[PDB]
């Protein structure tokens, strides 16, 4: 991320499978510009990202009409624990009407299939959640 | 009658009706998914895993259009504050289970239309649990898989094997033999066949049938369900398999039994019916019942044959019982269910009488069924042969004035305390009048009889005296055991689940009651919403595939959960999801249900549609869609947009659109249904009438000088009744598929409810609407008449009969055929066709 | 458009519309007489008595509502300036010779079906001269009586002798043997049986039917015309007596043959066609042989017996040819027509190929029939016994490249001078494009054929070449031969009458040649009129039933009178009168004839109804009334207020209507009727169209923004035409029983005028109207579809497989059936409806 | 596993939920002619890298054009126009703006413009009450 020691470039180990890494060295972070997902923690640990595509998710559960997909669907690999924030990039609806903030329910995906849990917190075009960003 | 107060509908040209129809099914694909039904719990026992069961069950996922085998995984633990939905995986190797563009064998094709099944792909499949074998008719040809039976829980897919055959023909009725995973049995050519997954090796066993010409010519069949059975009595099958093999003990052979019932339909008149290929100008023809005429000739009958330890039909065997059927049992003019209690030791069926108001339950031990041979010396011998004590226990037997309700719930229990003395749990309508579950003992007491001589039954022949029939449940609301209903019952907890109507009649709700004590009962699943449940078998999980007016239909998954010693009062927690409520169409306002009172003083219940966005003051005219008939109801707490999306089109349109539960429906109790005996017609029209009243004085919008009636099989005979004695009342009428002709019905159905004709002979004419085409009107645009071509249910013939005697009577009629339609309108092009020809029908003429 | 100078039809309710049809057929009683017919003369020869003749007849006083028996006594001087009209007195003991209702057998249903005999009771008989035996057929038995043989002419009626039988089932198609009148004979159950009058006793000739189950199992027939050829082919029989009785000298042993049609249907289609009796739901069989799919494998057999002089059936025999049918003559596929020389000597035959364009006549002499045995040297015995000399004769050979219509019309002389000739006449339309009779002298030369050993012809085997083919007519006219008109040859004077269309096509007159030396063609009836007519076997006197398009149907008896030197110039005086021409009525405005010629110079004909109390200025709306296929002449100078009522009704409601003979007709000759050859519904729109546009310019009162176009039978394909290609011509289409598949049709009649599916396939696809279903109007209220639902000629499937394609396409339509009726609606009450919905329809939707 | 966000509409009412979403366009220098591929999707970089190796596979290129000033309606049809429409062959007369699968080819508006030019005026144009939400000057 470009946080306050300036652009941290991903290195992209396959353009295919779109999968990134980075190693952020200092503390918090600040949002990658493409599309403004950012997490934030306190230490320097290494961490990948995959852009996980939602079409065999989704194919897997059948009113897949019934949610509407706000983002990218990235999946995490880092050590569980040291994650404290993950911010997703939320498509804006609050400078509109007739759309609730106790009403969003958040992806999270398992071998087991689909769990909706509540986001903690929606942004203006962000979600956060707590510390258990598995 | 102010005109400028009365709603005008929009007219639309016949392609813009096309294109509002056709906008209705933009959005109705994701609406019905087809979902998970026919629920397979299976166990893991692995404790240390993380899936504490997989839930086997048929549906579409978003890829195919098309019925398949599937599995979920349901966990050990789900996290709080999570809603889990589970993913479908698939079984099969995304092969295709339907030959092209639908088509299918005519028994296939006759099945489907039997069992309603309007999905394509698998639709029934046969499981065994142990083993964990999945047998399914897919394509034209058998196929079966297995999933952790001495193998394991896969979790990519795999593809199904082939059981391939040396028999021309398609192969029905596919069942997995308990006793044995390795055999299994089907119907080939109207005669049971067994086989042998392991080794392949096929085998025939009744040889009734020969395949020489139509079925005027070769008329005995054999573990087949005839018409008359599958239509009205809601049976498929008429073979089963004993569920617990015997060893004779002459070398090592394992003997296995299966129960059939043998029909000699040839004293049955035949009907030609044109067949599906329209070009080759061919009918089927078809062993119809008329009421009055005779039914199939029935008798029950043992196929056994034993087996080498490595598996292969050594030996087989035809048995019969020691006097005929019809002679051991005189009055019995139908087999409504059987089986054989769990044990093996007894096979029970339910015997019915010609009126049907006669119904008992009968308990024919194998040592009853003596082999057959055409030498009458060898039949004496094995009639000295057969045991003095054996005999048949007539358990149960319920007689009515008014008729029999099919129940299928029988449960006999384990008998290996002290062995007489059988215990069941019967359902029973005719005691009180409402369908209500009861732990029955009898007692199994042998007079001793010569079987090798001919006696007579008297009527109280082999009645058993019963020692005690204490009723579980009890009220003015039902157990629901009908359509496939069942109970489940947890021995080990000495609990029974049923469904019922206790809460309220709209609505469909799980209880469960102790058959030991017979407590309160209690709900599982939750108000406000009608339930279709489903029960593991070790009794800790189940399914419900529930909706409700405004919501469609869901599919979670509870667990019973609580303290063990207490296991009555579980708390239903919910664990998982399967299907969630998919998004209403776009202008689809949901239905209001209303009660009200006849003048009489029966509560009737009706739904409304509203016409959208309504401006008070103005009347908008009025369809008041209708069944009416028995077995049925419309008017209940659960989605409608599924089968009646057409009924909110109208509504969208403007039209408000009544329907209204008469009394003669069904889950009201026999008395409530009991009302339209031998005056059918007479009593449904005037609740109908008057549920428009009521709404035209209760909502402002009804225009009672613009009312049209209309519904399909019995609801176009009433929307015929409607226009015949209330032409004040109902402007028009679009019957669907009417019964004009009682006497050209057929018996299981009419019987029942009409009675043979030569009884009720001013009931049968006063109710059959093509005789009184007279009463129709005498101006057009007023009536018309839809049907299938290929009904082989509600024949062809009422309709040109109808038109035959408008004709005589020279009264106009509109008409309108569906040339490849039975009898529900299946195909998308047809179904959009019927509603745009219904939409200008009403636009034009109402 | 003018806003109110187009003329609105009364919107009348359908009560209203009803007593308007009902009160259109009130003088029906006395206008639809059936008028008399089937007549013939025989002489008195008393020297003292008053009548010179005794004419028989059928005839319907309307005394009785059934047709029978009657006669006229025609005198010897009749008195001038008196209307000499003769009573109807009846031969028949006034009994009824119909069943209650106008219910029928099986097959006579079937056979008035093909007949399109409307009318009840005795509407066929059979006569015998010198003995005066009639031979007729009453409800369910079989009559003769006898008129001055050896007996005496009657005055009081004389009750029928009936024939008794041993037989079960009915006697179809009886005939008196000519050479001896103790015989006659008579199919019974598909099988040729014959009989004695004097004695009683019956004898069987034919076994190749033995009654087993329905058609689709005993497929083989004898002496009977199958559908196809009764239908397409007019023929109704198909056994011939042989007039003359030759000795064989055994004893006194006179033998008698027959020829007859041997026909194995075993390998052709069989479709399911509903029955009349609905409530019994079952259909029957019909080897219905589709186009392109094979007919019924034919034959000629010779069925003998000889009998002693006290008249017993002694011996009998079947014989067939010594080579195969199908192997001495391949390439036939049909026998329109067959019978014997007058003398005796041979057996005619008329053969015919699959595409119908190569007609030939066959001589087959007895001695070329060997009798029939299973043993192959009893076979090979009698080839050796046939001489050498004695084969078949092709005397001639019609070929076309358009197709050949059957024409009845060979008469051929005797062959006493010469023996090696043979001399005949002949109608031939292939030579200039009219059927024109000519004399032809074939030379019958003997090839001397070894019958032993097999062969196959060549294209020109048994061909004889023709002495001369002198032309007795020619012209851009023809001389009636198809619809049972036929040729009466004095041989005598050496003059044969004909009936032809040399005036004008549309009137039928009686014309006299000589066949010696044919100078000028003289006719015998009164111009301005159209004559149905039927010569005395003594050619003194004829009768002929006439009638112009304003004049009734009158019934006029004529004498030829003048010096016999000059026998063509005898000059027909009118002697007596039958029946007279009735009130035409006030209500009944007879219909224009007009012509117009085509942009390709061809001269059409067309009638015209002009709407009632016509005021000059509006503009009314049409209904274009059509049939446009072969065969059928619906213009014409003849009565035409029989079966074209509802036409002056439609007049008299304030319909234009307008009839349209188009290119394709009959009685125009070859290249017209050719006109539409494998391209049928292409060419006849496009000439109605060009004619109502046409009449539309000739008179001012056709509102083109207003036409219907209504049809029955080809009629009805022709307006579905009529609707997709010239939809902003025809407002509505009116379809009555239409052909909308014609590779659904047999193959007599679309073969003939489209070849076969798979050589035109653009051809059956381009005017096969369900196939282009797409190009039907959008809107509705514009085509409404008509059809008998016991349709056996244009099946029910093919307004089925329409409707099928309308809601595929996403159409609309109205739909009427008939449920009691075929082809033609034949009951008055259906009619009565039929009409009155042709009156709503238009009404409202035109 | 995998996390992500998605938005369920409520199920009584459809609606009709406003997205970021951005459409783009992508140009043709070297060949004969230049045709524009205008993509009307929504604003999400696996969705913008599905259509960025899509395109650098068929040798088209983006060029950075400003985005809608407002959030716009998912799912409602949108005509397509602009001052070259009817001289220029655009592909489709309504375009649809509902999410697809970075898998898929996204659904597109060909427009086929000849020459590159100076300048040219684009459209877009909402069916239910015709407000305009969209510029851009090349
Ligand atoms: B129709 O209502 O579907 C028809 C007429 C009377 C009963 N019936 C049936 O199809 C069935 N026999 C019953 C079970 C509904
Ligand atoms: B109809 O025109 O009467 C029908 C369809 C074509 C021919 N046809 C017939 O009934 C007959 N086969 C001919 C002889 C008119």
């Amino acid at each position: 991320f470009w946080g306050p020691t300036g652009p941290v470039a991903t290195e992209v180990v396959d353009k295919e499978k779109n999968l990134y890494r980075v190693h952020f060295p200092v503390a918090g972070s600040y949002r990658w510009p493409n599309t403004g997902l950012c997490f934030v923690m306190r230490e320097a640990v290494t961490v990948e990202i995959e852009f996980c595509v939602w079409d065999q998710f989704l194919g897997e559960i059948n009113p897949q009409h019934s949610w509407m997909v706000a983002g990218p669907l990235l999946d995490i690999k880092a050590e569980p624990g040291a994650v404290e924030a993950v911010h997703l990039p939320h498509f804006v609806a609050l400078q509109g009407g007739h759309v609730d903030t106790s009403l969003f329910q958040m992806a999270h995906f398992k071998e087991e299939g689909m769990l909706l849990e509540k986001p903690a917190r929606v942004e203006l075009h962000h979600i956060v959640l707590e510390n258990p960003s598995f | 009658d102010d005109p400028a107060a009365r709603f005008q509908v929009q007219k639309h040209s016949w392609d813009g009706l096309r294109s509002i129809i056709h906008g209705s099914r933009k959005y109705s694909g994701l609406i019905v998914n087809k979902a998970p039904h026919d629920f397979q719990f299976v166990q893991k026992t692995d404790e240390s895993g993380p899936h504490s069961h997989r839930l086997y069950y048929l549906g579409m996922p978003y890829g195919s259009r098309e019925n398949s085998l599937l599995y979920s995984e349901i966990p050990k633990k789900v996290r709080k504050e999570a809603l889990l939905l589970l993913s479908w995986k698939q079984m099969l190797d995304h092969f295709q289970a339907t030959p092209h563009h639908g088509v299918y064998s005519r028994e296939e094709e006759l099945l489907r239309e039997r069992k309603r099944l309007g999905v394509f792909g698998i639709t029934s499949y046969d499981f065994h649990s142990e083993s964990g074998l999945f047998l399914f008719q897919a394509s034209n040809s058998l196929f079966h898989c297995r999933d952790g039976g001495k193998n394991g829980f896969m979790v990519s897919p795999m593809k199904p094997l082939e059981i391939k055959t040396q028999c021309s023909g398609p192969r029905m009725d596919p069942k997995i033999c308990p006793a044995d995973p390795a055999f299994f049995s089907f119907i080939n050519n109207s005669d049971l066949w067994v086989a042998n997954i392991e080794t392949g090796e096929e085998r025939r066993l009744t040889f009734c049938h020969q395949g020489l010409s139509n079925v005027l010519d070769d008329p005995k069949s054999a573990g087949v369900a005839t018409f008359v059975i599958q239509e009205e009595f809601d049976r498929f099958t008429g073979y089963w398999w004993c569920p617990t093999a015997s060893w004779e003990g002459s070398e090592g052979l394992k003997t296995l039994r299966i129960l059939y019932e043998e029909v000699d339909e040839s004293e049955v008149e035949v009907i030609h019916v044109p067949s599906p290929a329209l070009e080759e100008r061919k009918t089927d023809s078809y062993r119809y019942p008329r009421t009055g005429s005779k039914n199939p000739k029935i008798a029950l009958k043992l196929a056994e044959f034993q087996t080498d330890s490595q598996g292969k039909i050594v030996s087989t065997q035809e048995k019969e019982l020691v006097q005929p059927f019809s002679s051991l049992f005189p009055k019995v003019e139908y087999i409504a269910r059987a089986g054989w209690t769990r044990d093996g030791k007894y096979a029970w069926a339910m015997f019915l009488d010609r009126p049907q108001q006669w119904l008992q339950l009968v308990l024919l031990p194998p040592a009853l069924f003596i082999p057959s041979t055409e030498n009458e010396e060898q039949r004496l011998a094995s009639a000295r042969a057969v045991p003095r004590n054996v005999q048949p226990y007539v358990v149960y037997e319920e007689v009515t004035n008014v008729w029999i309700n099919v129940h299928d719930i029988f449960y006999p229990f384990p008998q290996s305390e002290g062995e007489d003395e059988l215990c069941f749990l019967r359902a029973n309508e005719c005691k009180t009048g409402f369908c209500h579950l009861y732990k029955v003992t009898a007692v199994l007491k042998s007079q001793g009889y010569d079987w090798s001589e001919p006696f007579s039954p008297g009527e109280d022949e082999f009645k058993c005296p019963i020692k005690e029939e204490i009723a579980l449940t009890s009220g003015e609301w039902e157990v629901l055991a009908r359509h496939g209903s069942k109970i489940w019952v947890n021995e080990e907890t000495k609990l029974v689940y049923f469904q019922g109507t206790k809460d309220t009649p709209l609505e469909h709700h799980l209880y469960v009651v102790s058959y030991e004590a017979a407590g309160e009962i209690v709900r599982l699943t939750t108000p406000g919403f009608s339930h279709s449940c489903s029960m593991s078998q070790n009794f800790d999980m189940f399914v419900s595939h529930y909706s409700s007016v405004s919501t469609p239909p869901c599919v979670h998954v509870y667990k019973l959960s609580g303290p063990d010693d207490d296991p009555l009062h579980k708390q239903p927690r919910f664990w998982a999801s399967m299907m969630e409520a998919a998004s209403c169409p776009p202008d689809y306002v949901p239905p209001e249900i209303f009660h009200f009172h006849t003048r009489s003083d029966v509560r009737l219940y009706g739904m409304i549609y509203k016409p959208h966005a309504l401006q008070p003051g103005k009347k908008h005219p009025t369809v008041l869609f209708v069944y009416g008939g028995p077995q049925v109801q419309l008017v209940n707490n659960s989605f409608k947009g599924i089968k009646y999306l057409r009924l909110n089109t109208l509504a969208s349109l403007g039209y408000a659109v009544v329907v209204i539960d008469g009394r003669g429906s069904c889950q009201r109790g026999l008395r409530f249904e009991g009302a339209l005996k031998n005056q059918m017609g007479q009593v449904e029209i005037e609740d109908q009438v008057e549920g428009l009243q009521f709404v035209a004085e209760k909502y402002g919008f009804i225009d009672l000088s613009r009312v049209a009636i209309h519904g399909w099989s019995y609801g176009g005979f009433l929307s015929l009744m409607g226009l015949i004695h209330k032409p004040q009342v109902f402007k028009v009428a679009i019957a669907g598929a009417p019964v004009t002709v009682w006497m050209a019905y057929d018996t299981g159905y009419t019987e029942r409810y009409m009675d043979v004709p030569e009884n009720n002979q001013h009931g049968y004419e006063a109710g059959s609407v093509a005789l009184h085409v007279e009463k129709l009107p005498n101006e057009p645009n007023r009536l018309l008449i839809l049907h299938g071509f290929l009904d082989e249910n509600v024949h062809f013939f009422h309709t040109n009969f109808l038109v035959s005697q408008l004709i005589r009577a020279g009264k106009p009629y509109q008409l309108q055929i569906y040339p490849n339609e039975r009898h529900s309108i299946r195909c998308p092009e047809s179904g959009e066709h019927y509603e745009v020809t219904l939409l200008h029908f009403l636009q034009e003429y109402l």
